RNA sequence: UCUGAUGGAGGAUCGAGUUGAUACUGACGUGCAAAUCGUUCAUUUCAAUCACGUUUAGGGGCGAAAGACUAAUCGAAAAG
RNA sequence: GAGAACUUUGAAGACUGAAGUGGAGAAGGGUUUCUUGUCAACUGUGAUUGAACAAGAGUUAGCCGCUCCUAAGGGAUAGCUGAAAAGUGUUUAAAGGGGUCCCCGUCUCAAAAGGGAAACAGGUUGAUAUUCCUGUGCCAAUAGUAUUAUGAGUUAGAUGGUAACAUAUAUAUAAAUGAACUCCUUUACAUAGGCUUUACACUCGGGGUGCGUUUUCUUUGCACUUUACCUUUAUAACAAACCUUGGAAUCAAUUUACUUGGAGAAGAGGUUCGUUGAACUCAAUUCAAAAAUUUGUUUUGUAGCAAUAGUAAUUCGUAAUUAUCCGAAGUGGUAAGGACUAUCCUUGAAAAAAGGAGGGAACGGCUUUGUGCUUUGCUACUCUUAAUACUUGUAUGAGCGUACCAACAACCGCAUCAGGUCUCCAAGGUUAACAGCCUCUGGUUAAAUAGAAAAAAGUAGGUAAGGGAAGUCGGCAAAAUAGAUCCGUAACUUCGGGAAAAGGAUUGGCUCUGAGGACAUUAAUGUUAACUCAGAACUGAAACGGACAAGGGGAAUCCGACUGUUUAAUUAAAACAUAGCAUUGUGAAAAGCCACAACUGGUAUUAACACAAUGUGAUUUCUGCCCAGUGCUUUG
RNA sequence: UUAUCCAUUUAUAGGGAUGAAUU
């Protein structure tokens, strides 16, 4: 919802941040990707 | 079997009294030196309806004698008291309708309400609408007085016990017929969760000793012993007799 | 026919979110929600409101109008007129009826 | 918004040190006139006039030591 | 004219419930809502307010009485015995 | 007394919505759906409907009572 | 664009259609939002699209909410039980505040729909807005002194009114002292019914600004004209509350309804609270007569914001000025208020917080004597509102939420699932109607596909001569009128109903006609707003609530009295419940019934007109005989 | 009545003849 708690919003932001791919330079030398519609982060 | 409906009542989950809108416990004034040795007059400011009970309550203001201030007491109103009258409580209070007097001070044959079966109980007996006890005898030596309760029972209470003079208001409430399930629902909605009843003979044998069978009958005598356990006490408990009375 | 929309964050028409729309200079219909009408202080004798006062909520009555709070009289409008005159006409009545008693007691 | 025609009370405000803004209309009744407005820190001082000569006189009675502006 | 021959204000009940049930509430309608006499002004204008609470149309002062009558015979006799002493 | 004259009660009536689910024993029955779709039907001032909060926990609860419901699980849930 | 039925644009044909795939909505989701790029997989056909993929960005509050209060209730404290785990929560509170010794007093959590400090308009972004910008406000808070003023009251505090009533218009109407202690009020409350007011909504004709059929008619069909928060505005009427006074009776004022009155009415005079926040000349004048100042007649203003902001038509460098903006009303759709009436064996929260009061602890100063007191001289004085400037920390304004969906693919159903899931709004036409049907703003033209052909069969319908239930277990299914007006309506009955009983007629189309309110003149004549009836015509394909929408009735029998409830997903019933009837137990904390391991508890904020336990099941009329048996129960 | 048990309260005055009221 629009109204949410600080801890919940911070966790949502962390889960959003953990959803980006592996950096290109690192790959030049990930499995835990969610889609908002496919798997719910259960919060 | 499983725990029966009457057995589940003592747990008090949904069978607690619906008392959200009740105005307070109806109690007489606490015993005081002033009440013990004479009149103290309180003014009945208002007459309210307590949603649970059928008898109206009286909001009597007493001016405290140990400090500056007034004190509010909720007393079951006898039939005839009105907003603005002064009500005398005590040993030397005059014998008039509504006054609170010790039981041994009134003559015999008088009708009383709000009876207090132990001195200091601030009102325990004779409280339902239209009910009244009658003073049927004073002991020759005092200190004991005999009354007849609305049930027809005959009791002995010490003469210092207090009671209100008169009969409880809203008398005759059981006379008009409840026409419909609706007003019974409304009646019990402010009292308890005891309605509707549901026959035990219409249940299954797991939930009631009367339940089961191919023809909806009790099957065994419905007069159960006084020593029967909780799940067994369902019929006419310790019935001395059955059938229509003969007077 | 134009159509409406709510703003107050309480989107249920409880008795504290009563709506009245009026047309705005921009040209469209916005929502104006009024405060709750508050009750009026009353007399203790025959259950009547006291005059010389208005009935603002507690927050506004914290800023209310003083000459429209109480009449400068005795108790300050605790009693309606027809009952405060009754109180007066009983006042010295009892103060005479007590005096006659101890005088006639001999 | 303070519709006024008394002259003494209107010239009373001629000493208030915090009045700044002035507004000049050109309104044609059917007759050319103006509804002069001044600035008040707590209300919106605007005058409706009845005489063009009176409007001309009282739009100069103002002390000009502050700003001049007009919506048109 | 007279729309109901005998039913009276029980016409709100239609044909439901027993005829004897409505005719036994007959003994009580013509006095449950009745305007009884107030003893502080003297106008027969007291009205059923609640189960045991009664009020006139002039005093604005309340009286504890019966379920659907201002006074019941049981309390009147008791008051007579008390007042005769 | 009736004939005519004035009014707004009822667990009153019809009826959308809501809340359900009578029949077609219609469709579907490798379904849109582990209960849906269509028409028909019951219900609408009250024992009415809904939301959130809150209480009652397994030989227990809760039941206007069908061995009903208690997270697709009930003549003793689910998990180890 | 490599590639287009499903990407975009324009044209058309349509849909959603006032109860919307429309705007805001909570729960749930969590970046799905926005821009740019992009197509490996997914988007059940295509796809250049996308809620997919990739990179960046985006959520701004003193006023909107949370935060505070208390409710159903939860946790805990003291105890008390228990091996503990845990159970219960004042069961011998030595338990925090006030004022200045006493008084009061378990703690804490529980509402983003209950209570509650204070915001509106316009504009702005690719994405946020009553949060940003412009302007205008509002609320709460603000430590010690020297200046100011205003208003008051004063050398410790006013006004009239025969009355109700009212009483300070400085920037703002502040300016009529006050302790302990106490008593009220606001917060603060159900349902039903109609009446009324106001705002909004809609609508009507002639004024200011644009499009069009016109083989044929046209003052022609239609289309664009605003004002927030901010003022007891004053009003005014009416709603209600309140005084002098007639002192009725040959009772009267009155309401839609009944309400009120000799504890005051005709009738008369007189005054607050409640609404909408321009209405009646409201803020003045030109002028007249009253008079040490009022009433009337004329001019300004969309009553005061206010037009200048916003909106709109034609020209005009690519920036602008232009002119209008008016008289009025009519329906009652939605909200809210008001005064009422009625209903209850149903009486329909609390607290935080705020206010009013009773009472009278303390009240004019400078300096001076002795010990807060008598005293000597002078008397100018004191507060309320706004601040000004030096002094303590710096003397304003925390923290969190704020994007988007809310289902139509963003939630739950394994999914982009025909399922499920919490408010408001509503023109015409038709209407009784938020019904159905068509359109108007807004949205859409999309659905896990498209062409062509069109047989069988399926499925969803439609119509069928003559017969009319012969079909079938059974009229299953379908048909049959069904709106409204007028007429007519049986048995039976609990007298209330049955009942829309049954059964008829009309309604089509038009030419008609006629009849039923408010505004004024000395019995009459003028301005201006209904939809109810009626009979004569003729007519039109002897046929018409024309679509939509909308009872099949009757005679009986069985069951259940009725309203209601039920086996979520095979049984809705005759089952359950229900009012009524009857029986039983119990006089109380050594009671009845019930819970618990104990402690203790529910009923119980209760008290026989009660509580508990049963059976029967409206009303009416009855309810027979049997106590041997089994139960229950009582004496000795 | 001391053990023990119950009830009431703010543990708030030794036995006999509808206006308020505290410093």
């Amino acid at each position: 919802g629009s109204i949410k708690r600080f801890r919940l919003k911070q966790r949502l932001g962390k889960c959003r941040r953990q959803n980006r791919p592996v950096p290109h330079w690192y790959r030049l030398k990930n499995t835990k990707r969610r889609h908002w519609r496919r798997t719910k982060l259960g919060l | 079997g499983r725990v029966i409906r009457g057995q589940r009542k003592g747990r008090g989950s949904i069978f607690k009294s619906h008392n959200h809108h009740r105005k307070g416990a109806a109690k007489l004034r606490h015993l005081d030196y002033c009440e013990k040795k004479g009149y103290i007059k309180g003014l009945v400011k208002d007459i309210i309806h307590d949603p649970g009970r059928g008898a109206p309550l009286a909001k009597v203001i007493f001016k405290r004698t140990e400090k500056y201030g007034k004190k509010e007491e909720l007393i079951i109103a006898s039939e005839g008291m009105f907003t603005g009258q002064y009500i005398s409580c005590g040993t030397k209070a005059p014998l008039s309708v509504g006054n609170i007097l010790p039981i041994g001070k009134m003559p015999e044959g008088t009708l009383i309400c709000n009876l207090e079966h132990r001195t200091g109980n601030r009102g325990t007996l004779v409280k339902a609408s239209g009910c009244y006890a009658t003073v049927v005898g004073q002991s020759e030596d005092g200190k004991k007085t005999k009354v007849r309760l609305p049930s027809g029972a005959k009791k002995t209470i010490d003469a210092k016990a207090r009671a209100m003079v008169g009969v409880v208001g809203a008398g005759g409430r059981i006379d008009k017929p409840i026409l419909k399930a609706g007003v019974a629902h409304h009646k019990y909605r402010v009292k308890r969760n005891c309605w509707p009843k549901v026959r035990g003979v219409a249940m299954n044998p797991v939930e009631h000793p009367h339940g089961g069978g191919n023809h909806q009958h009790i099957g065994h005598p419905s007069t159960v012993s006084r020593s029967a356990p909780a799940g067994q006490k369902v019929g006419l408990i310790a019935a001395r007799r059955t059938g229509l009375l003969r007077g | 026919a134009q159509r409406v929309h709510y703003r107050r964050h309480n989107h249920y028409n409880t008795k504290s979110n009563k709506v009245r729309p009026v047309r705005t200079p921009g040209g469209k219909l916005t929502i104006h929600v009024v405060k709750k009408k508050a009750g009026k202080p009353k007399c203790a004798d025959c259950k009547t409101a006291i005059q010389g006062v208005k009935a603002l909520r507690p927050a506004d009555n914290y800023r209310a109008r003083r000459k429209n709070r109480t009449v400068a009289r005795a108790y300050g409008g605790s009693i309606c007129a027809r009952c405060i005159r009754e109180r007066i006409m009983r006042a010295f009545l009892f103060e005479e009826q007590k005096c006659v008693r101890q005088v006639l007691k001999e | 918004p303070k519709q006024i025609t008394d002259i003494r009370k209107f010239l009373k405000i001629s000493r208030k040190p915090d009045t700044t803004a002035v507004i000049i209309m050109k309104k044609k009744s059917k007759t050319v006139i103006t509804k002069l407005k001044l600035r008040t820190k707590k209300y919106l001082y605007t005058m409706v006039f009845a005489d063009r000569k009176k409007a001309e006189r009282i739009e100069n009675s103002l002390l000009p030591s502050l700003k001049r502006i007009y919506y048109p | 004219s007279r729309r109901t021959k005998k039913v009276g204000l029980t016409g709100k009940y239609g044909t439901r419930y027993g005829s004897s049930l409505r005719k036994q509430i007959k003994k009580i309608e013509l006095m449950q809502h009745a305007k009884y006499l107030c003893t502080f002004c003297g106008k027969t204008a007291t009205k059923r307010t609640c189960v045991g609470i009664w009020k006139c149309k002039k005093c604005k002062r309340k009286v504890c009485g019966g379920a659907w009558s201002l006074t019941t015979p049981a309390a009147v006799a008791a008051k007579s015995t008390i007042i005769r002493l």
